[PDB]
């Protein structure tokens, strides 16, 4: 079925490879070559993990868990149940979410916009292969990256950030929080100024973008605009995720001591590093 | 059992209710579904179509209440490509020209946008007083080129969004002597020109005109946006 | 191709006093220079700001919660500049001490300044707040704003209020101090058997990462269609444009369903306010309720 307004834009073309074979829709759903790619890794991605399932001898979604090789493989292969699987379900997660990205390509084609939507969701798949592949890689054994498990990867998270004491030393680590926080605070204020000018106090009519630069700049001063929020927002979200690959590149990598000590540099400068009392 | 696992339960009861709700607000625009030939589609999802809500438009023009009976309001120049659901529907004319596909336009009102004070939101820069280029490159002056390396025309004037302060489209005078609109959004102001990707110099024309020198309705910027974005699909051709 | 994340032409005119509506003209300040920075990525105007008695007495009691902090740092420092500025991170002011309870009677030295401190930011915060319900009055609009700025302060109020008068003891409360507050957040997962086993603060955790997700793809929707003037947002809203119906197609084809130009701010406005608000329910059921949020975890 197709929305009222739809019909005029499901017109031929855009697409990258393929020509007109896989140009069509299944309900909502566009195909494309890039979307059958998609059904394909993910489809053998998921057999590959419910067998990991038998071989664990669990069908419980929460216990289920497919770990990476032992350290001690190195970043050499690794037999399907010491970890093959974990490797060959990397494998496909990655080919689907590239290829869900191509897809994404091809829709803007269609629809004549621009491509900012794959770009965004690239950096998403940057922070993964940063976890599962670059930093396994340059650390020298994929025993490193995360397990795939609802709950054996929450404990990855808990182990690794352990190991460098508290992490929240990171300096890299604070940055990428920053724009966390920073994010769902914009994100709410933007949502709810846009409600509130759409959907005014009872007995008004529907308000003006000037009053919402209005509203902003009697509450501090200044306003970004229609169009700079969204920019805003945009810049907020990947540099979120950036600062969070970054924080981890680094770690065991070029940093191996607890992040604690990465402050000791403005401590210990010889000037003041001497000078009695205060907290060091 | 105890009031944290109480809380959690009705933590996930909460959240069921606000996808629900979430989900039906976000049906005001577009449903019922229809079939490819217009018709209502049998299956609509499990999700039922929201109550009618109510907005009061400022400057005395109208209310509009959503959901309500949808329309298109114009001709769609397409065809079937197959007896089955689910494939492109191909241009019988000119796409560009009949407005389909990616130079899709949207019949919105043929009135301009008002600011919060009921002034034109959108005025040419020769007649918003005291406007001027702040910062970057002043296209004024420089020659529109098209995606062929053809000059189409030069800037005349610059289109700027005054609450916000924001240039939004070039008054490009053709080779002809009337101007054309082109979205801020789609050109690339250089040192020397303004080259434009989505169309070729001799595809400039077909732009639509406005039927007014110092303002543009949301209709005409909709003829116009999608018009030059549906060069991207079918300027390609001669596009070097 | 332009992306349209940097202003290509900046264009300046006569400044934006804003609209009247039944806002008080007396509290409003001249208008502040146009910065040509700011231009590049958004409006260049900077002001008018709206002062009335909220904004001052927000604004004063914030700065002496500022103050308050501050000489007790430079106390810690023993009046040191060098020293004040090598151990500024370190410098925390602690609340009282676990036997003094919920008593204001610890000396200054011992809790009493923390709770001074606390005084004050309670007076910014809540005073800050009825600001931004009577900002919106003034000009007629909804208090969207105010009831998602209410649901941070949940969190904030629990952390450092709701929670410690619950315990029975203000040291339950977060130290002021950059990594002493920290450190305070790293003692209370490990004290509570491990905080990622706490589904409240894993719910919290879903809506961050989700608040990220969903503004870079309404973020980048609104760029990728501000060719038809998209972030219009209000006129799409009013009345649907090529820019909304591309937008709304383009998640339809991707994932099978799609929001409006209105109900995406709903989707929006509830991924973020979810988070504090799921959080603070978590933080006020451990040691309330939870002593160990792991071991809790294995019976359910
Ligand atoms: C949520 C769990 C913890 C906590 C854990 C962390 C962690 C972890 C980090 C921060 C970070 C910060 N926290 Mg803290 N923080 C807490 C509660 C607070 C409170 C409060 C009123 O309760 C305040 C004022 C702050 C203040 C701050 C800033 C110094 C900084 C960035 C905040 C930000 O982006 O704001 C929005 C942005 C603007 C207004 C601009 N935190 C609670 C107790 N906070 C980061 C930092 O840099 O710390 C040094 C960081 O790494
Ligand atoms: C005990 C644990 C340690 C710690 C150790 C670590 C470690 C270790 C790591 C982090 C990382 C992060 N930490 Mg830390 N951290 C701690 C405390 C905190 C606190 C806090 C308040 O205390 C905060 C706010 C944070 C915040 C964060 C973020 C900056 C970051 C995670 C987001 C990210 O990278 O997303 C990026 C997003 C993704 C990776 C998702 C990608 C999704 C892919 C592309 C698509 C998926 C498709 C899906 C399968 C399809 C299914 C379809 C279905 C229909 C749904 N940490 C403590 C001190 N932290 C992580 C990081 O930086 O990672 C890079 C990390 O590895
Ligand atoms: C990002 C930094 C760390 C990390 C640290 C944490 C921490 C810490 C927490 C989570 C939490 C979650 N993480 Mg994790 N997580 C990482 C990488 C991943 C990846 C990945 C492919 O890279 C995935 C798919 C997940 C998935 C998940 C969910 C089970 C859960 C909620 C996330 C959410 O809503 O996000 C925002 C996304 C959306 C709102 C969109 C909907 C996405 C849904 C929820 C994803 C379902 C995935 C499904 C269970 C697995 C794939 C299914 C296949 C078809 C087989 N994590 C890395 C290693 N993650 C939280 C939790 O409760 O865990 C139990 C939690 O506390
Ligand atoms: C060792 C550390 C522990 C841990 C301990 C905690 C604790 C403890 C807490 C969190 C909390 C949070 N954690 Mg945790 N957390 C860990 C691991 C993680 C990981 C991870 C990848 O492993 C992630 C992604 C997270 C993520 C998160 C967030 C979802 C959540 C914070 C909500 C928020 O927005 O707060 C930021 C927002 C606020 C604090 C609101 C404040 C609003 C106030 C009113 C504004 C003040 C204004 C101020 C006065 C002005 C200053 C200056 C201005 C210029 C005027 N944690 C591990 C297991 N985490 C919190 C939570 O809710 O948990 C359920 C929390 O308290
Ligand atoms: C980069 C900024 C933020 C962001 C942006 C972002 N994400 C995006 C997009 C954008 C712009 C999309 O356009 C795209 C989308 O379509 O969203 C609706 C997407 C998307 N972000 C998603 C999830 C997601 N994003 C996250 C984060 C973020 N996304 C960032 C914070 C997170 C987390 C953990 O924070 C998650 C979980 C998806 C809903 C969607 C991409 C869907 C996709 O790629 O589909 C193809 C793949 C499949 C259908 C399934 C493949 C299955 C595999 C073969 C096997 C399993 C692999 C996996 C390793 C299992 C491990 C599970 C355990 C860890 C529990
Ligand atoms: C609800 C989810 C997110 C959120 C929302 C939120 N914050 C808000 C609001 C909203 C809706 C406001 O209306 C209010 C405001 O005016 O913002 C510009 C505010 C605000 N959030 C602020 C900060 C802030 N919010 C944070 C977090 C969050 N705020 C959540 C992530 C954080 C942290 C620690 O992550 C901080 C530091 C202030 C800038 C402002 C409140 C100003 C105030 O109380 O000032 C009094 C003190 C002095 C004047 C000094
Ligand atoms: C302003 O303009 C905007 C809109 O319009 C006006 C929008 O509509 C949206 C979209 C946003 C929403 C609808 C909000 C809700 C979304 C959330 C919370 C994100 C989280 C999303 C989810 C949890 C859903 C994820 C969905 C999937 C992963 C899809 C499932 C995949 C399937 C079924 C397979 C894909 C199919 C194919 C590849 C084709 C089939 C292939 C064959 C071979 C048959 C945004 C951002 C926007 O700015
Ligand atoms: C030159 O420098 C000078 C001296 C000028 C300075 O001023 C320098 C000063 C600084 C640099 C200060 C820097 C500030 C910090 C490092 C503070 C950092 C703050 C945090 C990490 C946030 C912690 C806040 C969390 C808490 C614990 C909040 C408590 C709020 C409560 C809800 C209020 C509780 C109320 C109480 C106890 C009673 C009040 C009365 C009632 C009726 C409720
Ligand atoms: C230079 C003086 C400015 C002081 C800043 C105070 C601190 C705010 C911090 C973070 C939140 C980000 C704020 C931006 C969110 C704006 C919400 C929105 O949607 O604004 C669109 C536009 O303003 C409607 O016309
Ligand atoms: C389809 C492109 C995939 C590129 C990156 C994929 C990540 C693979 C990680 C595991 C590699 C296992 N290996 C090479 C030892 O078989
Ligand atoms: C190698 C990193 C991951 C690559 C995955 C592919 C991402 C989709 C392509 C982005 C499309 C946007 N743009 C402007 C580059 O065309
Ligand atoms: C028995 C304890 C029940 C606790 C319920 C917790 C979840 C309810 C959340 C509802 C929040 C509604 N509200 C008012 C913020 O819109
Ligand atoms: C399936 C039972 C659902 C019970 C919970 C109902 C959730 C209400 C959702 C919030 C309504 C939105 N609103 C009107 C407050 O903006
Ligand atoms: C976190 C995402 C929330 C779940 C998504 C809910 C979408 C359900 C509605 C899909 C049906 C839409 N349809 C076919 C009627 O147009
Ligand atoms: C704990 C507070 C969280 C709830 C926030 C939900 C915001 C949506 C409701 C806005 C209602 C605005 N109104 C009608 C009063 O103007
Ligand atoms: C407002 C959008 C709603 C999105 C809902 C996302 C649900 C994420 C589920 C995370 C699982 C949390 N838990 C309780 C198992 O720890
Ligand atoms: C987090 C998992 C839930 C997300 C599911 C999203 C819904 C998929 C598309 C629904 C519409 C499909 N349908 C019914 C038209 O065939
Ligand atoms: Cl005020
Ligand atoms: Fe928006």
């Amino acid at each position: 079925a197709l929305l009222s307004f739809e019909r005029k834009y499901r017109v031929p073309g855009g697409t990258l490879v393929g020509g007109n074979l896989f140009d069509f829709w299944v309900g909502p759903f566009y195909v494309g070559f890039f979307g059958v790619a998609t059904f394909f890794f993910a489809a053998l991605g998921i057999i590959l993990i419910a067998w990991s399932a038998v071989l664990q001898g669990t069908w419980n979604p929460q216990l289920i868990s497919v770990y990476p090789p032992a350290l001690e493989y190195g970043l050499g292969g690794a037999p399907l149940a010491k970890g093959g699987l974990w490797q060959i379900i990397t494998i496909c997660a990655t080919g689907a979410f590239v290829s869900w990205a191509l897809r994404e390509v091809e829709i803007c084609r269609k629809l004549g916009i621009g491509y900012h939507i794959p770009f965004a969701f690239a950096f998403a798949i940057l922070a993964y292969l940063t976890l599962v592949l670059f930093r396994p890689v340059m650390m020298g054994a994929w025993g490193y990256a995360f397990p795939y498990g609802i709950w054996t990867h929450l404990d990855w998270v808990s182990n690794t950030g352990y190991t460098y004491g508290n992490f929240h030393y990171n300096p890299a680590h604070m940055i990428a929080i920053t724009f966390f926080f920073t994010n769902a605070l914009a994100l709410a204020l933007h949502g709810a100024l846009v409600l509130s000018a759409a959907n005014p106090e009872k007995g008004k009519e529907m308000r003006t973008p000037d009053h919402e630069d209005t509203f902003f700049r009697d509450l501090v001063g200044y306003s970004i605009g229609t169009l700079g929020i969204h920019r805003l927002g945009l810049l907020l979200s990947l540099s979120a995720v950036f600062f969070s690959a970054l924080c981890m590149i680094i770690t065991g990598t070029i940093w191996f001591d607890q992040w604690v000590d990465w402050w000791q540099w403005w401590v210990k400068l010889p000037w003041w590093a001497n000078i009695p009392g205060g907290i060091n | 059992f105890d009031l944290a696992s109480l809380a959690i339960y009705s933590f996930w009861i909460f959240l069921a209710g606000l996808i629900y709700y979430l989900q039906t607000e976000n049906m005001r625009e577009g449903y019922p579904l229809e079939n490819e030939d217009g018709t209502p589609a049998a299956n609509q999802g499990p999700f039922p179509l929201p109550k009618p809500k109510t907005f009061i438009l400022p400057h005395g023009r109208g209310t509009l209440t959503v959901p309500g009976p949808e329309s298109e309001d114009r001709p769609i120049a397409l065809a079937r490509t197959a007896v089955s659901e689910g494939f492109p529907h191909a241009p019988t004319g000119d796409p560009m020209k009949d407005g389909v596909g990616p130079a899709s336009w949207v019949a919105r009102r043929d009135l301009p946008e008002l600011d919060g004070h009921g002034h034109n939101k959108i005025k040419p820069m020769k007649a918003a007083a005291g406007f001027h280029v702040s910062a970057g490159k002043n296209p004024i002056g420089l020659p529109v080129r098209g995606c062929d390396l053809e000059i189409a025309g030069k800037v005349v004037d610059i289109w700027v969004d005054i609450p916000e302060q924001m240039a939004r489209f070039l008054e490009v005078e053709l080779k002809d002597g009337s101007t054309r609109l082109l979205p801020m959004q789609m050109v690339k102001v250089q040192s020397n020109r303004v080259h434009v990707n989505a169309l070729s110099s001799d595809l400039f024309a077909g732009i639509p005109t406005i039927k007014s020198p110092t303002e543009v309705t949301l209709l005409e910027e909709d003829k116009i946006c999608g018009y030059v974005a549906g060069g991207l699909m079918y300027a390609a051709p001669k596009r070097k | 191709e332009y992306q349209n994340i940097f202003t290509q032409v900046q264009v300046r005119g006569p400044a934006d006093l804003g609209m009247t509506e039944d806002v008080n003209l007396a509290n409003r300040s001249g208008v502040g220079p146009f910065s040509t920075l700011l231009g590049w990525f958004g409006n260049a105007q900077l002001g008018p700001i709206y002062l009335g008695s909220l904004g001052v007495l927000s604004l004063f009691s914030g700065l002496m919660w500022f103050f308050t902090i501050g000489i007790w740092f430079w106390y810690q420092a023993g009046w040191n500049p060098a020293v004040f500025l090598r151990d500024l991170f370190f410098f925390s002011l602690e609340p009282p001490a676990p036997e003094y309870g919920l008593s204001f009677a610890a000396p200054l030295k011992e809790g009493g300044l923390w709770l001074i401190a606390s005084f004050f930011m309670f007076v910014a915060v809540w005073s800050w707040w009825g600001r931004t319900y009577l900002r919106a009055q003034a000009l007629g609009m909804g208090k969207h704003t105010a009831w998602a700025f209410l649901s941070a302060i949940w969190l904030w109020m629990v952390l450092g209020f709701i929670r410690p008068i619950l315990m029975g003891s203000w040291s339950e409360a977060v130290p002021y101090g950059i990594f002493s507050h920290l450190d305070w957040t790293n003692n209370f997962s490990l004290v509570h058997g491990n905080l990622h086993y706490n589904p409240f603060h894993g719910l919290s955790i879903a809506f961050l990462y989700g608040s990220a997700l969903l503004f870079a793809m309404h973020g980048a929707t609104i760029l990728a269609v501000s060719r038809f003037g998209g972030e219009r947002e209000l006129e799409q809203i009013a009345d649907r444009g090529t820019a909304a119906e591309r937008a709304a197609l383009f998640w339809r084809w991707t994932m099978g369903f799609n929001a409006t130009m209105e109900g995406i701010h709903r989707w929006a406005i509830w991924m973020a306010v979810l988070v504090t608000l799921t959080g603070g329910i978590g933080i006020l059921l451990s040691g309330t309720v939870v002593d160990n949020w792991y071991v809790w975890g294995q019976n359910h």
